[PDB]
């Protein structure tokens, strides 16, 4: 029902940033690169049309190329018996959960550079536990998270 | 209009739990896919449905009539439904992590008969099999225990599936019944149960007919309907489905002119009755399936050589010894079609064995039936079919039926060819026309039947095959006079239009 | 070592075309749309950067959208004990072959429209048998066929 | 690399691809009953005597029985490092 926090562990200018979230989030500040990189991190996690291009050399901090990019998003998943989007997630997640952690869900993105074909591959995992996250299944160009979420990007 | 359309209008516009008591065949797949299409059209939410059968041939037929969808619907057998939706995703949660996920369903060598040793086998050597007694289900009991023991299985199976469509409830195990009313009662899922009551049940040995006979008399929370699949398609043709010989003569409506019947002159030959109706009258179509149901096989072959001199080359398959009423025709017909054709796939043979979903083990029986590809006409058929029926279960449904199967390939051919490919212009007799439906039925007057006041059920079941057009001629003047006497007996002035 | 034939069972203007191939293939003729669609079918089969966009409504014949797109390519695999690219294919294909068909290999592409999200998904299969083709395994944005092949497109 | 990709080819289609390596309960001590277990109840374990290996014997038999296992294991691996 409600988002919890996003941990960005490596991106274009993020070292290790743990931002608590909610519904209806508003970001502001002085530097515009960090705000547009926050929105691009959300787009890389949730939008298929941006995720399919992968990462370049410039999407790592200091162009260091030897560090794994990790982006983790946490949900609450607790407010059931009245909410509709809870069922919308549970019906597609299927058996990736445990009955002990009926609440709190994790969606994660990992990336490591290849350094020979010059390409950073993006691998998506999900699960209700901090470790033992399994890969999101998908047939062709799509996976189950594309069936769950619909992202609308509005820019003038 | 009548019972077919008003039952369709009632059943399609329902929203509750539905119980349909239909007849024998007549397109249960049609009403099933029509209700499925209506329910998927009226719904705009994220929920999906689950269609449940026994044979996956019906599943590919259902998705062929349906088309393609990415909503997440499940079409298949109940074994696959229980395996992939309840057992496999939640076996590691319901019974601890020490129970294994990745497992193989094999019910060909297993005959253990307790729950305790069953889940000992599932924990230690991770094979799920079957019970020893035929009227049990280890898989459905395990699914019920998983659903009652695991929370997240209940959350998933409530948050995904909206309606569940059950077919062939007349032959269903009581554990399937327990799981289905557990899904109906606590988790609040809607159910669409179809079937027929009693009337010579078969398939999935161990049937328990009191299951379907438990929700006809005493059940209350179910919208009940009779047969909704029509005896005949279209509207005007259905009139002679209400003809019979008595009682249902009162149930038929009055019409001043029936458009679906064409009567013609009787002096000239049929071989250009067809040419007059197809070309001059533009009534019949050669490219549509064009079938005359007649009897008296000698005059049938006379009509055959007459029509080969006509040119369109009608084909005759007579009453095979395989065509008698037996509980095992549908699979050994696939065995003989795979053996004697040459190129029929082994998965086409795999599509009918009880609960199917059989991977990795089709070669075990294809070795046996590849040993059946030797001609060896004397005595090898008995022991190879014996070890086949030991392999494929449904045992001791033979002795008379093994001889009925034997007389097919005796003399190496029963009719030199068989129903191999798709060809038009077929002829069937009354002993073998039951089951397969014909687009255009052109009986040709049912020679010397009506004025004798007998042979009436034969031309009645000849007229049961027609969809859009049927023709009845007064081949004799006294035939027309007895038609007039019969329509005085109906108290209905016109039931047949003559052009 | 050597290509055998390509069967295109549905594309932008191909109904059912079975073209025998070889190494060093040269195509010519009068209509340029068919030749550039032949080259685009080869690019959709073998190039990752074109396959990732999927099919549109206009990539089906007559925009009919109810027909499955099938593109199958056949190889020879017979000339062993002297060839290097044979090892280059066997080292990645792993256990997708049978010892009965030690020669001849199949790479196939299938597509079917969604009609609700307006997107044609592309699914790749391979195997040494005409039936029972299994899906090509892959972790993220790539699969094993990207490790096998390297496609260079030259256009002035 | 040897057992799972080529078990269905080396010993016929009736042998399963799916299997689970468990060596805490198995103490059977013959090859014949071992592949009877691997065919019927599809568990690969260990031998009873400690100085044996059922898995490596099955790998050697699969390599000697299947052509494509030899082609794969020759066309992929160049050097093998034993510690």
């Amino acid at each position: 029902m409600k988002f919890s926090n996003i941990t960005i562990k490596n991106f274009r200018n993020f070292e290790k940033v743990n931002i608590n979230l909610d519904n209806k989030n508003v970001i502001f500040g002085m530097n515009d690169i960090g705000k547009t990189n926050f929105l691009y991190a959300l787009r890389f996690l949730l939008d298929k049309e941006i995720r399919k291009f992968g990462f370049n050399k410039s999407d790592y901090h200091k162009h260091d190329t030897s560090k794994k990019i990790e982006i983790i998003l946490t949900l609450d998943l607790s407010n059931y018996e009245k909410d509709e989007d809870t069922k919308k997630l549970i019906s597609v997640v299927k058996g990736a959960r445990t009955s002990a952690n009926a609440d709190v869900f994790y969606i994660a993105l990992e990336s490591k550079y290849d350094d020979k074909e010059l390409y950073g591959n993006i691998i998506l995992k999900w699960g209700s536990e901090l470790d033992n996250l399994i890969d999101i299944p998908g047939r062709g160009n799509i996976n189950a998270l594309d069936n769950v979420f619909k992202v609308i990007y509005i820019n003038p | 209009m009548i019972e077919d359309e008003m039952s369709r209008e009632q059943i399609i516009k329902d929203g509750g739990n539905i119980l349909v008591t239909a007849g024998a065949g007549s397109g249960k797949t049609t009403i099933l896919v029509s209700k499925i299409e209506a329910d998927l059209k009226e719904n705009k939410t994220h929920y999906s449905i689950a269609a449940v059968t026994f044979t996956n041939k019906a599943a590919k037929e259902i998705e062929g009539r349906l088309g393609y969808s990415s909503r997440g619907n499940f079409i298949g057998t109940n074994d696959g439904f229980v395996e992939s939706e309840i057992i496999r995703p939640f076996i590691k949660d319901a019974f601890g992590n020490d129970y294994p996920d990745n497992f193989t369903a094999e019910y060909f060598d297993n005959q253990f008969a307790s729950y305790d040793k069953g889940l000992q086998v599932l924990k230690y050597q991770n094979i799920l099999g079957t019970y020893s007694n035929p009227k049990k289900n280890f898989k459905f009991q395990l699914a019920l225990d998983i659903l009652k023991k695991s929370l997240v299985a209940r959350q998933y199976i409530f948050s995904k599936y909206f309606k569940i469509f059950i077919d062939e409830y007349q032959d269903s195990d009581k554990d399937m019944h327990n799981l289905f009313m557990y899904l109906k009662d606590q988790l609040k899922i809607k159910l669409f149960i179809v079937g027929d009551p009693k009337q010579s049940i078969y398939i999935w040995r161990g049937a328990e007919p009191e299951n379907f006979n438990g929700l006809i008399e005493n059940s209350t929370d179910f919208n009940k309907y009779h047969l909704t699949s029509n005896f005949r398609c279209c509207q005007d043709i259905q009139n002679y489905s209400n003809l019979f010989n008595e009682e249902t003569r009162s149930l038929i409506k009055e019409k001043n002119e029936v458009q679906n019947v064409i009567s013609i002159a009787d002096d000239m030959p049929i071989s250009d009755i067809l040419l007059k109706l197809t070309e001059e009258k533009q009534v019949l179509n050669i490219e549509a399936e064009l079938v005359i149901l007649v009897r008296r096989r000698n005059q049938a072959i006379e009509i055959m050589k007459e029509l080969n001199e006509e040119g369109f080359n009608f084909i005759f398959i007579p009453q095979t010894p395989l065509d008698r009423a037996t509980p095992n025709a549908t699979l050994l017909k696939e065995v003989i079609k795979y053996v004697k054709n040459d190129r029929y796939s082994i998965y086409d043979l795999a599509a009918e064995i009880v609960g199917n979903l059989s991977s990795r083990e089709i070669k075990e029986i294809q070795k046996i039936i590849n040993e059946l590809l030797v001609p060896n006409i004397n005595q090898v058929l008995i022991n190879q079919v014996l070890i086949n029926l030991f392999a494929k279960l449904e045992i001791t449904l033979d002795t008379r039926e093994i001889t009925a199967f034997t007389e097919v390939m005796m003399t190496n051919e029963f009719d030199i060819a068989f129903d191999t490919n798709e060809y038009l212009h077929k002829i069937f007799t009354v002993h073998s026309a039951k089951g397969l439906e014909f687009n255009q039925v052109i009986i040709t007057a049912s020679d010397y039947n009506v004025h004798y006041n007998r042979d009436t059920n034969e031309h009645y079941v000849a007229t049961t095959r027609a969809k859009d057009k049927l023709i009845v001629i007064m081949d004799n003047k006294k035939y027309s006079d007895y038609i007039e006497t019969l329509m005085k007996e109906l108290k209905i002035k016109n039931i047949i239009k003559s052009i």
